[PDB]
């Protein structure tokens, strides 16, 4: 439960820069941090 | 029922309803807890 809450806190801490504006279709944090975007697919997936 | 400045979590609302979920999947910058993502326009009266 603490590891799940830790990952919640990491999402908070680098979702500081969240502002209500899209530019093309992407939110501004998708523009900010590559951890919050479509391009960073990640190494392990089970469906798509 | 998202009605107030508080008590308006998108992560709660878009899981009970699918219509909010396809609204947020098209506009992901309203998934933020911080400011006001929009209420229904009769409920969204900030200056009042």
């Amino acid at each position: 439960r603490n590891l799940v809450s830790l990952i919640r806190l990491v999402k908070r801490t680098i979702s500081i820069s969240n502002i209500n504006e899209q530019l093309c279709g992407e939110p501004l944090v998708n523009f900010a941090n590559a951890l919050f975007d479509g391009r960073l697919f990640c190494p392990f997936v089970h469906t798509m | 029922i998202p009605f107030h400045r508080f008590f308006s979590d998108p992560g709660i609302c878009g899981t009970m309803n699918a219509d909010i979920q396809v609204f947020l999947n098209t506009f992901p910058h309203y998934q933020r807890n911080d400011g006001g993502f929009p209420l229904p326009p009769p409920l969204a009266l900030e200056f009042y």
